[PDB]
């Protein structure tokens, strides 16, 4: 067969239009929240119209009167739920004449049109189409005889009072029978411009995505990842579009940084160095005056791969860095001892020789969450223990709870989407219920005369639900968290019991007052008319409550007795036979029940939070709240692996160290006395026989200074020059026993395979299709 | 029968063919010829789409207000570089085509041959004729004396950049 | 209990270990 990667380049010939057909006429998912796109999607609609006509992409004669009726309802529909007409009027026409506008290829509209329809007739304003809209919406009466509304105040708004005028078309769909929904609200009050009939809600507007470090992603294209990061801040995202600068910044406190940068802020990959303050996320407390960071920098924080070097402490630490801290695996050395004696006056060899063995010992593997170590918590062993608690269990709960398990993977494989949703939503109060449960028939009570009066409990509540949490949060358990001045690093000294009951009766009558001042400015308007629901517990949430307190009312004594003389003028037992129906029908005895019950408690759990792993990815029921506080720690051979990846990330960031002409360079290299000094870094003269270090033909002509470790590090500058220059340049015909032979051999075979499996797909269909 | 298992056997070994830590036997297999020492043969003819008329265009329009920067054999950024600096440094032979450099549109440095547009923008034909005589006049005599005055340099192994720096 | 530094042969030991 052909080689695909030996095709002979003797002519090189593409046909490519600039303006290319393909990138052109189309219109993105991608571009959604844009405007303008909309009126552009509607033109390419009409293109593909014109090329289903006369096949030229342009019309003859022009746009004409059908096509803004096709555009308008042919062309894009909607979804709707489900429309319910009848036969006959239930309305009377004796009223004042043309009351009710009549109602009886005519198919449609744009049948009508094509036919010869001028629909040039004009008439009528919008106002009265709009509110006929709103009432036929409603299905009630919106407005009387006489024109004044019947549903929302008439009386001019009051200035004072902090009112203010509000048209119809608004009040009438801001406040709703809450079987209308926003969408049906809007298409009765012709809504239609794009531009300034249309706003972004705060919670639904469009924002850059959160990817991190960018690792596991789905990728669109495979062959190449990076496309997805098109819609992110990421460092290596594609076409940002203000290019990447070499940013080399000293600040007022002399804390110095030098690498990448998008817009003006540190990003990419630098390395900083500390002065008077902090900076990159660093706590301010963890640096000192000549520390320095080296490696990844993500929105101006020390973000990714790193090492950070302490020369005042000698702490070296090299690892992972999330946020500002440390976060994952990290190696940590301490070579104090010999920074030491290298500031005595002591060579470099013979400091080494002294403390490398103190030093080598001494090598710390740690993993990190959050900046602190762990290890001495038992983080270790958790998974265990919570395996063997689980297996600690009596053997009733394990079976059923592995059988419940299969049965839940078994039930959702053949559930309907909607299905679906149901069960999720019944879950999801299920979980909020095992928290606050309401008080559901222990709302509101009658007394001895039969005056209904409300429940209260112990204390002063009427609900489980206190406000004040929600600027203070809860914890997992129940307890509330920080907050102002807390205090109390431990709370086992706790504060004496006779402030905290002043200080709860006083949060009492605070309660109180702060209940007067609720119902004296929202309880004078009105929600439900029909069941008397003021604003102000409507907007509490407390809607149940008067929910019970109406049917309270209505079935005491005194309620009936003033429902009579104004006339003058599931359930427990549901439940219970549904069980004992399902009971029998499975051939199941209660007394079977018993037994088995007998024998898992008296035999067996007389004999000797929730089960499950607290490290767990996949939960069903999760929440997204409960924070794990450790991680699955770092084994020798992975902390190796990170620290050979993390100072290769250094090595490459200590490339933007030096600029040429740049403030830090300017103002930080100096000699003994402190004075500026001319570093070597002109592109065009070579001082002082140094001609030897020119990358170009130049430097071969001149000798080296022959010193072994110059030599040294020259050869390693080369092998990493050499390494960067084998990842661009490759061989048209690489000799068999290399890698790139063995890549070509396994390209080749993936396309035979490939072809392969398309000849015995295209054998298929050719089967099927005779 | 024995089809349905060829196909099995043939997906499996496309589940695993790219993963490199697995051997295969393809690999370090005999060619249908012998191996020679091949080299991809010169283009001759080349007709360019508007397509690509149109991007060069742009990437010349991105491209104008670059400030380029170079490194040398101790690992060492060198200098502000406009574009005549380069082209100056080019004539002078300090730098070539292997020359590691960045500019603005870039993320890494990379070879000088690497970047996009680079060494047209440098290679105008004055700057050919003078990089040509700078080494047939000047760099390789002063080559040629150095070998032959100091024996350092083993004669088996010599590089041969001179050689090529007209390019 | 050609050139390489201090981190190197440390990890090199530990891989030893
Ligand atoms: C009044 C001022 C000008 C007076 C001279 C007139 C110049 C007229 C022709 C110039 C067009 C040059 C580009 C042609 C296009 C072309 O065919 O290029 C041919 C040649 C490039 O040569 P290559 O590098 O292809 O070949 C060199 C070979 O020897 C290697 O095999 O370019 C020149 O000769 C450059 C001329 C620089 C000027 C040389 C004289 C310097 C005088 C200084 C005083």
């Amino acid at each position: 067969l052909t080689d695909p990667l030996k095709e002979d380049p003797t002519v090189i010939r593409d046909e490519a239009q600039f303006p290319e057909p393909s990138l052109y006429f189309k219109v993105f998912e991608s571009e959604a929240g844009e405007p303008e796109a909309k009126i552009r999607a509607d033109v390419n609609k009409l293109y593909d119209r014109w090329i289903e006509k006369y096949g030229r992409r342009w019309p003859e004669d022009g746009i004409n009167t059908e096509d803004m009726v096709w555009l308008a309802e042919e062309a894009n529909k909607r979804k709707r739920a489900k429309p319910r007409p009848r036969g006959t009027v239930a309305a009377e026409k004796t009223e004042y004449e043309d009351e009710f506008m009549p109602d009886p290829g005519p198919r449609t509209n744009y049948e009508k049109t094509v036919a010869g329809g001028k629909w040039v007739t004009d008439e009528f304003e919008s106002a009265d189409y709009e509110a006929g809209n709103l009432e036929k919406l409603w299905d009630m009466y919106l407005w009387d005889r006489e024109g004044k509304p019947t549903m929302m105040p008439d009386t001019p708004a009051a200035q004072q009072e902090g009112e203010e005028s509000e048209d119809f078309d608004d009040f009438y769909t801001a406040y709703r029978p809450r079987d209308v929904d926003s969408e049906e609200a809007r298409e009765a009050v012709w809504a239609t411009d794009e531009f300034e009939s249309d706003e972004d809600n705060t919670e639904s507007e469009w924002a850059p995505e959160y990817v991190g470090a960018g690792l596991g992603l789905v990728a669109e294209d495979p062959l190449n990842p990076q496309y997805s990061l098109r819609h992110s801040n990421h460092p290596l995202a594609p076409f940002p579009g203000e290019p990447l600068k070499w940013a080399s910044y000293v600040y007022p406190d002399f804390t110095t940084f030098e690498g990448l940068s998008k817009q003006s802020i540190p990003h990419g990959m630098g390395v900083m160095t500390f002065g008077t303050g902090t900076g990159a996320g660093f706590a301010m407390s963890q640096t000192r005056y000549g520390d320095k960071y080296e490696g990844e920098f993500q929105a101006g924080y020390a973000h990714g791969l790193g090492q950070f070097t302490s020369e005042a402490s000698g702490e070296v630490y090299i690892g992972e860095f999330f946020a500002g801290q440390r976060h994952g695996c990290g190696m940590t050395l301490d070579m104090k001892p010999y920074f030491y004696l290298l500031e005595r006056g002591v060579d470099p060899v013979e400091a080494y020789r002294r403390t490398a063995g103190a030093i080598m010992k001494n090598v710390e593997v740690r993993t990190w969450y959050r900046g602190n170590k762990l290890g001495d918590a038992k983080e270790d062993e958790v998974v265990e223990i919570n395996v063997l608690k689980d297996e600690l269990d009596d053997p009733f709960e394990i079976a059923l709870r592995n059988s419940l398990h299969d049965a839940k993977l078994r039930k959702w494989k053949a559930m309907s989407p909607q299905d679906k949703a149901m069960d999720r939503i019944v879950s999801i109060i299920e979980r909020v219920q095992r928290r606050n449960p309401g008080r559901f028939g222990a709302y509101y009570r009658e007394d001895e005369k039969g005056r209904v009066r409300p429940v209260l409990d112990s204390d002063g509540a009427d609900t489980d639900f206190d406000s004040v949490d929600m600027i203070q949060g809860v914890d997992t358990d129940g307890d509330l968290g920080p907050g102002w001045e807390g205090a109390t690093d431990s709370e086992e000294n706790p504060m004496d019991p006779r402030i905290r009951e002043l200080m709860a009766a006083e949060g009492m009558d605070d309660k109180l007052e702060d209940e007067g001042f609720k119902d004296t400015v929202l309880g004078s308007a009105i929600i439900n008319p029909y069941t008397g629901l003021d604003m102000k517990t409507y907007l509490d949430g407390k809607e149940r409550h008067q929910a019970e307190l109406v049917s309270v009312y209505k079935a005491s004594r005194e309620g009936r007795k003033y429902l009579n003389k104004v006339r003058k003028d599931l359930s427990r037992e549901a439940e219970d036979d549904r069980l004992a129906r399902l009971y029998e029908q499975a051939g199941v005895s209660k007394e079977d029940e018993r037994r088995v019950e007998g024998l898992a408690a008296r035999w067996r759990r007389l004999l000797a939070r929730r089960p499950g792993n607290p490290l767990a990815a996949n939960d069903s029921d999760t929440g997204f709240e409960t924070e794990s506080d450790m991680m699955e720690m770092c084994d020798i051979p992975e902390i190796l692996g990170t620290v050979q990846e993390a100072r290769q990330i250094v090595e490459r960031a200590r490339m933007w160290r030096f600029k040429p002409y740049g403030e830090v360079g300017l103002r930080m290299a100096q000699d003994a006395n402190g004075s500026p000094v001319s570093l070597m870094q002109e592109p065009l003269h070579y001082p002082h026989g140094t001609k030897f270090m020119a990358p170009g033909p130049l430097g071969l002509c001149h000798a080296v200074p022959d010193d072994p470790s110059l030599r040294q590090e020259m050869a390693k500058v080369a092998h990493n020059y050499a390494a960067i220059y084998r990842m661009y340049n490759f061989d048209w015909d690489p000799e068999p026993g290399t890698v790139q032979y063995k890549i070509d051999q396994r390209i080749r075979r993936a396309q035979e395979l490939r072809n392969n499996a398309m000849a015995r797909y295209l054998a298929a269909a050719d089967e099927v299709l005779r | 029968g024995t089809q349905q298992e060829l196909a099995q056997m043939e997906a499996m070994e496309l589940a695993t063919l790219f993963d490199m830590s697995k051997p295969h036997p393809l690999d370090n297999a005999a060619p249908a010829t012998p191996w020679k020492g091949e080299l991809r043969p010169v283009p001759r003819k080349i007709v360019l789409s508007p397509y690509q008329y149109e991007m060069i265009n742009y990437q010349r329009m991105l491209m104008r207000k670059n400030i380029w920067y170079y490194r040398d054999r101790m690992n060492v950024p060198r200098g502000p570089c406009p574009l005549h600096v380069v082209k100056e440094a080019w004539v002078s032979g300090i730098v070539d085509e292997n020359t590691l450099f960045w500019g603005h549109g870039l993320y890494d440095w990379l070879p000088a041959k690497n970047i996009k547009l680079l060494l047209p923008m440098v290679r105008t034909p004055e700057v050919r004729f003078a990089t040509w005589i700078k080494r047939t006049f000047s760099l390789k005599p002063s080559l040629n004396r150095i070998r032959e005055q100091r024996k350092e340099h083993r004669d088996p192994q010599e590089a041969s950049l001179q050689v090529e720096l007209m390019r | 209990t050609m050139n390489q530094n201090i981190v190197t042969e440390s990890v090199k030991v530990e891989t030893n270990q």
